[PDB]
């Protein structure tokens, strides 16, 4: 379902701008830009998903080596405007902060099989 | 069997320019005869003379071609378009692709010299 | 001359025939890698 | 592996000969090899439910040189040959009604050619001035990334 | 805060919403746009909208700096951000961090820092 | 490729100091750099104007009252080009929000009838004054205000009186304002001209069908406004957009019934009766022919010669008889075919009942 | 002279399950010429696939015939496996077979009970769609999607079965037979159904072959051909099922064939739920398939292979293959060409509906318009596959 | 006495923040409530299923999720319809038909965009035959995301449009005008 | 079960207040035990009766009259849906996610001023020259 960017229990964000989700995405829905953070870390400055391009296949969730991009079980996020479906980094991180418990249930059930 | 549609023509590549001449002239005749039908079927906002002018323009576009096989392909595609227009398969939207001149003037600044195109970054 | 003008039947725009330029080239052997499989093909761009 | 002149004889052999009873047409396709002088390779796939065997037959074509139609033998070839024309531009001589089947009614171009771009040359919108669906040149908000 | 627009006018935004995150005022990367630059360039789409309800997540650059340094007896520290409370991997690839040098040293996946017991 | 037919250049600097660099060839995904605010965008002329502005990526701000009347404008442009704000002239914060970020402001606000909450003054003069004071407070580069033809401060009609007073307060508050004076606009889904001539059960005139005007096509008026928007030559000027040929209402009705192939009904009953009937029909809730309109039935167009015209914009209008076919053919019945004699013996060769 | 009258059956209308412009010409009630206009769902799938890796290209096949997803991805996986020269493990084969027959049940529940609805029987649609929901839950439990699973991939299966799925599939199978029986009570021996189906849409065996028809359309004319028995692919050589074949080439025979196929799919599902082996569900060659995550996060070779498979993809040997399956619609095939690269050079999908809708002109001539609806319904035409 | 002044108010509330405080306000509120309740409880879309999102529409008509319980009946002709659910990719050969169907619909009319293919072109965004959203052809009131959007997701979209029409001002806006 | 004894028996179990609330909200009469409550105020129930069918055993009683499934806190959105057998009320402490930030639950704000406004997190790639002038000395 709806996409989300996850964090560690530290609070640090898991994504490291490897761009494998951007590369495997059949619909070219992901757009990423990155650089060296002030503390020397490889982290994204841009992470956008066009939901109106996405096919909800899960290839990004399979490709991620850090369990950063995931798909929640949510489907109840319909909108009145299409400019609300051009999700950005802040939206996705807030969505992860919102859905972390459901994602943890799903991961504890699903990770051995993937 | 699978039978052909109303105004279908079996694909037959002429081995002569003199036969394809007659075929092309017949197709021109058919387009001209069908222009009133093209104006009635598609709710056209302009003259039947304008439709015939456009037909003549598109037939003049390929007037000085001399390779026979290219002319055969052009005749076949012209007959395809005739069958698509006379049988109401196209809609007005696709028929009026041929007629961009009849739509109102596209703005004020249409460059035709260098400095215009430069100021608009088209040189 | 006497090369056929397939442009007339391509259906493509004429701006390709009148305004645009292509380049025909072999991909340069990269400095980042010692491989050479991307070469040997003549790219058109 | 045969030539265009050899399509109808060989297919008659593959349809009527007792040891080679390929009676079902499966598919007719074309493939663009723009490095070849005859760029298009017209492929035929046939099945024999008698002997439970499949065979393939390949010929060649150009943008202007046609191929013989096998609709005289296999009526099922009609739509397939039409699709090959619509996608690649291969003209099948002898075909009763050869016209576009997949593409838009005024589509200019043959998409599966390698020189045809993925996104094509035109797009459509609704013009409120003209109150019409208008075909205009292409502009993408996000350009295609090949990778 | 009042932000001067490109047409010369003012864009009044409260201070709470000019922060890049609720736990950090400034940016943490060069190419990152400031909230003032965002509003100054997109205020037509922010105008009648509620800034209370937009996404404003916490920044990890400030949360990982709160996490204390770990200490090891040796030249190597091994990091695998595993959960230890649910099945499966659930972490990042196993990484070995050299720590012989004087300071602290961070993992490349998470920012957990390690030192050589001094 | 597409083209920016509206712009002469791609680097454009406003009169307020903003640098606008056009991005792209001129299509949907292109952007001029300009931001605009069209205050009557829901309506007849405003829809065409917003379409023409957003075709090339001009960020249109559309202030709206009814959520449902505006929806057709979002189709005119790409994502982020057409932006909606809820507005009422009795709310100044609304108008400031609408005009804050704009380089071009266009007031197309006007009613041909008086309502419970808005008389002719409250809409044409006070609303114009409120918008103009917003435009002056925010130093907007270009303000383009539409005042109806035959506008005159003291006049028989209160519509023209109030429109002239608006055209004065705009010019006094915003001296760099442009005033565009359109003549009766015709077109598709027009307000009171052609659709009305072709659908009405009976037309009426207190005068004879004798008021004379030069009518103009709405799309050409929208084009002229488009050209005025980006032409900084047009500050502090007045425009009289009136069209090529002169006509009376009787001439136009004759044209309509020759196109339509149906006899348009007209009555020609006196003034004191029709004016009272109109005054009575303002008690229903839906729009009807107003008494001031039958007052304007005696006021023919007086063109101001000092005002600019179409030709200053390098525009050549259409005129009504060449477009009446296009506009009225939906109401053409097309009763039957012509002279079915000479059909008998050819019809004799076909099968009409299958056995 | 018999002047003909042209009616457009409708670009948007109920009988087409999708989008079809059937330009029929009538002389009274009788159809004399038909002209199915298609391309209204042509999305350029076969050109897009040329710009995609073999993994990126697989979800094109879930969206061709969108009632039978897993079989489309099955045939693409079989083609790419034949080019790659890799062997799927036994458990993956059994999973693919079980789910291919679940997919066949889904396709026939759509097709028979939409044919019924278009002919006028409204109630079987709504009965069968609950069974469709019950099977969609198994799709969702194995793949995470109700319809577009992207589960069967080149090399086997994405994820192993979750725990407790075979028990639930058996629980569904203990009761699906009575659902079939209740549908048959309404339809099979009914007078009106037989009137709308008996000796309508008749096609001879010879013409069925000449037109390129397969599946129930070819088996209703009398030819015993089924690719699962004549050229078995995944595990159909390790499971017992019978093939229904009919005489008289009519729509009633096709309906009976599809109900027999329901019951045989149930048989196969029972056998697969009883004989599901152990082991891996994808090839154990990490140059073709992703490794597990706990190795990708501990082993260097595993992570390298993950990176390359998810960025560049696996390179397929040069060559070409036409392979086919007995899709529930008929013989579905994929003609792939490989240029030694990670992306295909050419992928043509032989959709079974293309040939059938092409044969509509031959089959529907001489019929009345109410019978054209039955013919479109027995062809079982989804238009993603027709138009691709 | 020709009017030369105006006591026209400032600080007048906008529609989406206007509370009723007079008898006429509550009367018009009740009339709008009745009209909107009828528009909700009779919610008749037009049968415009083009692709695999129609499968989810049909499942929303199936026993588990029964659209008819909420008043929903899918109507073949647009003249009898109030909603258009664009459920499937929009091809350049099909867009004129979509706009004709939309224009044949009597006002009030709304449009739901169902699926990624109809929202922004989707999976086939970069094709030569697909429209990059029904936004380009018709105006859209609610966008339902997914590929396919589950039956629950389309029901959530129907509820969002129900909320939109439930907060729609019909007579109150006239009383403002 | 679609029988009258069901609604009568449940409306005897849950009093008339709950009956009228359920009739105004769900349209059906359901009796179950309270499992827990979410941060928004929605109460979640579970039934044990044989009458209730598969997937009708767990249900919600919203707090807002303008209810919306987006108002259901995560965890319960999964429990309501038959994903986990244990509610987030009765989950162990170790299965819960660790958060270094405060949890803020915000439902869908579409159709409101709180709708998400998308933007570019980056600045322009090409930085322009801020003009400064020098004199010819
Ligand atoms: C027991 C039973 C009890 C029954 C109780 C019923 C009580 C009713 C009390 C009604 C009092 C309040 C009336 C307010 C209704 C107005 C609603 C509204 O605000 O606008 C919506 C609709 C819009 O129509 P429109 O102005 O064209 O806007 C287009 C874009 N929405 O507005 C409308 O719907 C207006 C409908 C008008 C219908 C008249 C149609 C014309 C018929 C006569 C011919 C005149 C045509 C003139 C058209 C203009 C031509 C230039
Ligand atoms: N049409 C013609 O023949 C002529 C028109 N004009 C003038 O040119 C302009 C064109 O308008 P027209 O093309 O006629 O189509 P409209 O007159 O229908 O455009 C009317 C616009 O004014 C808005 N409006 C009216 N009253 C108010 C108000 N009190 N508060 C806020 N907004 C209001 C309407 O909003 P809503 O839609 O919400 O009511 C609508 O957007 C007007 O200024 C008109 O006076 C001059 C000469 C001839
Ligand atoms: C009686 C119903 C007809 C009302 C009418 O018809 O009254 C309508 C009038 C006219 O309003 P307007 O501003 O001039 O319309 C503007 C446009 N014109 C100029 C073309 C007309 O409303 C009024 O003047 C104020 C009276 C408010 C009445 C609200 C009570 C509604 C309760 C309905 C109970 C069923
Ligand atoms: S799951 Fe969605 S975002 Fe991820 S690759 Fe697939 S389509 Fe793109
Ligand atoms: S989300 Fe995962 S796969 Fe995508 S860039 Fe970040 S770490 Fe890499
Ligand atoms: S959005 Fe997805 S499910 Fe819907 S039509 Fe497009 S590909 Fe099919
Ligand atoms: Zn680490």
């Amino acid at each position: 379902g709806e996409h989300a960017l996850r964090r560690y229990p530290s609070g640090e964000e898991r994504c490291i701008a490897c761009k494998l989700c951007e590369a495997i995405c059949p619909a070219l829905a992901i757009t990423i830009d990155a650089e060296e953070r002030i503390d020397g870390s490889r982290r994204t400055t841009k992470y956008d998903i066009d939901m109106t391009k996405c096919i909800y296949c899960g290839y990004c969730q399979e490709s991620c080596p850090v369990d950063a991009i995931v798909e929640t079980p949510n489907v109840e996020y319909a909108t009145e405007t299409r400019e609300e479906l051009l999700y950005n980094k802040e939206k996705l991180l807030a969505n992860g902060d919102k859905w972390e418990l459901e994602l943890q249930y799903a991961l504890d059930a699903d990770a051995p099989y993937r | 069997a699978i039978i052909a549609t109303a105004f279908a023509e079996t694909v037959k590549f002429s081995g002569s320019k003199q036969e394809l001449q007659k075929r092309t002239l017949a197709l021109y005749r058919q387009f001209l005869r069908g222009a009133p039908t093209f104006a009635d079927l598609y709710e056209v906002q302009f003259s039947i003379p304008t439709i015939r002018t456009k037909i003549r323009q598109e037939f003049e576009r390929h007037r000085f071609v001399d390779d026979l096989s290219i002319q055969n392909v052009l005749y076949a595609k012209g007959h395809m378009e005739y069958q698509e227009c006379i049988n109401f398969w196209k809609q007005q939207a696709q028929f009026l692709k041929y007629f961009p001149e009849e739509d109102d003037i596209q703005g004020r600044h249409q460059p035709s010299n260098f400095v215009d195109k430069f100021l608009k970054n088209r040189a | 001359d006497n090369v056929p003008a397939h442009e007339i039947v391509s259906g493509a725009p004429a701006e390709l025939s009148r305004n645009r330029v292509v380049r025909i080239y072999q991909q340069a052997k990269p400095a980042t890698q010692s491989g050479e499989y991307g070469t040997f093909a003549w790219r058109l761009d | 592996h045969v030539a265009p002149s050899a399509v109808i004889p060989v297919t008659t052999f593959l349809r009527d000969n007792t040891s080679t009873q390929y009676k079902s047409i499966i598919d007719i396709t074309a493939v663009d090899y723009p490095s070849r002088e005859n760029r298009f390779e017209v492929v035929y796939n046939f099945l024999s439910v008698r002997h439970n065997s499949r065979i393939r037959l390949k010929t060649y074509a150009t943008e202007v040189t046609p191929v013989p139609s096998i609709t005289c033998l296999y009526e099922g070839a009609n739509w397939f040959e039409r699709e090959a024309y619509d996608m690649y531009g291969v003209f099948f001589e002898g075909h009763p009604d050869l016209r576009r089947i997949m593409t838009d009614y005024g589509f200019e171009g043959h998409p599966l050619r390698k020189d045809f771009p993925l996104t094509g040359y035109t797009e459509v919108r609704w013009d409120e001035e003209k109150r019409r669906v208008v075909y205009e040149p292409l502009e993408l908000t996000q350009a295609f990334r090949n990778f | 805060k009042s932000i001067i627009s490109y047409n010369g006018n003012t864009i009044e935004i409260p201070e709470e919403y000019t922060k890049q995150a609720p736990n950090r005022d400034s940016t943490w990367a060069p190419a990152q746009a400031s909230k003032t630059e965002i509003y100054k360039n997109n205020m037509v789409r922010f105008e009648q909208k509620d800034l209370s309800k937009q996404p404003m997540p916490y920044a990890g650059i400030e949360l990982i700096a709160q996490q204390p340094v770990r200490f090891v007896h040796g030249n190597t520290a091994v990091c695998d951000g595993a959960n230890h409370n649910g099945p499966g991997a659930q972490g990042h690839p196993k990484i070995f961090i050299n720590v012989d040098a004087p300071g602290s040293h961070a993992c490349q996946y998470c920012g957990t820092r390690y030192e050589k017991e001094h | 490729m597409n083209s920016f037919e509206n712009l002469a250049q791609d680097v454009n600097i406003t009169r307020s100091g903003k640098t606008l660099i056009a991005k792209g060839t001129g299509g949907r995904s292109s952007r001029t750099g300009y931001t605009a605010t069209v205050f009557g965008a829901n309506g007849f002329l405003g829809s065409y104007l917003t379409a023409k502005l957003a075709k090339h990526g001009t960020t249109v701000v559309v202030p709206y009252r009814e959520e449902m009347a505006k929806r057709h404008l979002k189709v005119t442009g790409d994502l982020g080009v057409v932006n909606f704000l809820e507005m009422d002239l009795r709310n100044l914060e609304s108008i400031d929000e609408a005009v804050r970020h704009s380089d071009i402001v266009v007031n197309l606000i006007g009613r041909e009838y008086e309502t419970k909450n808005f008389n002719y003054y409250d809409v044409h003069v006070e609303g114009a004054r409120r918008i103009a004071e917003a435009v002056k407070k925010h130093n907007i580069a270009r303000y383009i205000h539409v005042s109806a033809f035959n506008a005159e401060i003291d006049s028989p009609s209160e519509f023209n009186h109030t429109k002239g007073l608006g055209e004065q307060v705009t010019k006094d508050i915003v001296p760099w304002a442009t005033i565009v004076r359109p003549a009766p606009m015709f077109g598709r889904e027009d307000k009171w001209f052609l659709d009305r001539m072709a659908r009405s059960p009976c037309l009426v005139s207190a005068n004879k069908f004798q008021e004379t005007s030069n009518p103009v096509h709405v799309i050409d008026v929208a084009a002229a406004l488009e050209r005025i928007c980006f032409d900084d030559s047009t500050v502090a000027q007045t425009f009289e957009l009136y069209g090529p040929q002169k006509f009376t209402q009787k001439q136009i009705i004759d044209m309509v019934s020759e196109t339509l192939r149906k006899e348009v009904r007209h009555i020609e009953l006196p003034k004191a009766l029709y004016q009272a009937y109109t005054k009575a029909t303002q008690a229903i809730w839906w729009p009807t022919y107003s008494p001031d309109q039958v007052e304007r039935q005696f006021l023919s167009q007086k063109i101001d010669p000092s005002a600019k015209t179409f030709n200053d914009l390098d525009l050549t209008p259409m005129e009504l008889p060449d477009l009446m076919f296009k506009l009225i053919r939906p109401y053409r019945v097309n009763t039957f075919q012509h002279d079915v004699s000479q059909l008998e013996n050819k019809e004799k060769t076909f099968v009409h009942i299958l056995d | 002279r018999i002047r003909a009258f042209t009616i457009n059956f409708g670009p948007q209308h109920p009988a087409a399950h999708g989008v079809l412009r059937l330009i029929l010409e009538l002389s009274g009630e009788e159809i004399i010429r038909s002209d199915p206009h298609v391309g209204l769902l042509h999305r350029g799938t076969e050109k897009l696939i040329e710009y995609k890796t073999y993994m990126q290209a697989l979800p094109y096949f879930d969206r061709l015939d969108y009632v039978s997803m897993m079989t489309n991805e099955q045939v693409f996986s079989l083609a790419v496996e034949k080019l790659l020269n890799v062997e799927v493990p036994l458990r993956g084969k059994y999973i693919r077979t079980m789910f291919g027959e679940i997919t066949r049940v889904l396709n026939h529940l759509m097709s028979v009970c939409s044919h019924a609805m278009d002919v006028g029987a409204l109630t079987p649609f709504l009965w069968g769609f609950e069974e469709r929901e019950k099977l969609m839950e198994f799709y969702e439990r194995v793949s995470g999607a109700r319809l577009h699973a992207a589960y069967v991939r080149p090399g086997g299966v994405s994820q192993d079965l979750p725990a407790g799925l075979l028990d639930d599939i058996y629980m569904w199978a203990t009761q699906f037979g009575d659902r079939l029986d209740e549908i048959e009570e309404l339809l099979t021996d009914n007078r009106i159904w037989k009137l709308r189906t008996v000796n309508i849409g008749t096609v001879t065996a010879q013409d069925a072959l000449n037109l390129g028809l397969s599946g129930p359309m070819l088996r209703g004319s009398g030819i015993p051909f089924d690719i699962r028995k004549n050229a078995p692919y995944d595990a159909y050589d390790k499971v017992d099922f019978d093939v229904p074949v009919g005489m008289n080439g009519d729509c009633y025979d096709r309906y009976l064939i599809r109900m027999a196929e329901f019951r045989q799919s149930l048989r196969i599902i029972e056998q697969c739920c009883n004989d599901m082996p152990a082991g891996a569900v994808k090839v154990e060659d990490f140059k073709i398939n992703s490794p597990p995550r706990n190795l990708m996060k501990e082993d260097m070779e595993a992570l390298i292979h993950h990176f390359l498979l998810y960025t560049k993809g696996y390179s397929v040997p040069p060559g070409e293959t036409y392979t086919a399956i007995e899709a529930p619609k008929g013989e579905m095939g994929v003609y792939v060409v490989s240029d030694g690269s990670e992306r295909p050079y050419k992928c043509k999908i032989r959709a079974p509906g293309f040939a059938h809708l092409g044969a509509f002109d031959h089959i529907a001539r001489g019929h009345f318009l109410p019978d054209a609806v039955a013919i479109i319904g027995t062809m079982d035409l989804v238009f993603g596959e027709v138009d691709r | 006495p020709r009017v030369s002044s105006s006591s026209m108010p400032t600080d007048f509330p906008l529609p989406s923040q206007q509370k009723p405080n007079s008898a006429v306000d509550y009367t018009l509120t009740t009339l709008d409530a009745v009209a909107n309740w009828a528009r909700q409880g009779s919610f008749w879309p037009v049968t415009f299923g083009l692709a695999c999102c129609a499968v989810e529409m049909m499942h929303v008509s199936a026993p588990r999720y029964d659209q008819d319980r909420l008043g929903i009946i899918f109507r073949a002709s647009p003249r009898q319809s109030d909603i258009m659910i664009v459920a499937g990719t929009l091809t350049n050969k099909m867009a004129p038909v979509l706009r004709q169907v939309y224009d044949q619909m009597p006002e009030p009319r709304w449009v739901i965009s169902m699926g990624s293919c109809a929202n922004g072109g989707g999976y086939y965004h970069f094709s030569y035959s697909v429209v990059r959203g029904c936004d380009r052809i018709v105006p859209v009131d609610v966008y339902v995301p997914g590929c396919p959007p589950t039956s629950e997701a389309l029901m959530y979209g129907v509820f969002q449009l129900q909320r939109k029409m439930r907060n729609t001002k019909i007579t109150r806006m006239w009383y403002r005008k | 079960s679609s029988s009258l004894y069901r609604v009568l028996r449940n409306a005897w179990e849950v009093g008339p207040r709950s009956y009228w609330k359920q009739l105004n909200s769900i349209g059906d009469t359901k009796s179950g035990r309270l499992v827990g409550t979410d941060i928004y105020g929605n109460k979640f129930y579970e039934t044990d009766h044989q009458d209730e069918i598969h997937l009708r055993t767990r249900y919600v009683e919203y707090k807002e009259k303008d209810y919306d499934m987006s108002q259901v806190e995560p965890g319960w959105h999964f429990w309501l849906g038959y994903g986990v057998d244990t509610a987030p009320c009765n989950t162990p402490k170790e299965k819960l996610p660790i958060r270094a930030y405060p949890y803020k639950f915000q439902p869908n704000y579409t159709g409101t001023p709180g709708a998400f406004v998308t933007y570019n997190t980056l600045k322009p790639k090409i930085s322009a020259w801020e003009p400064v002038t020098k004199q010819r000395s």
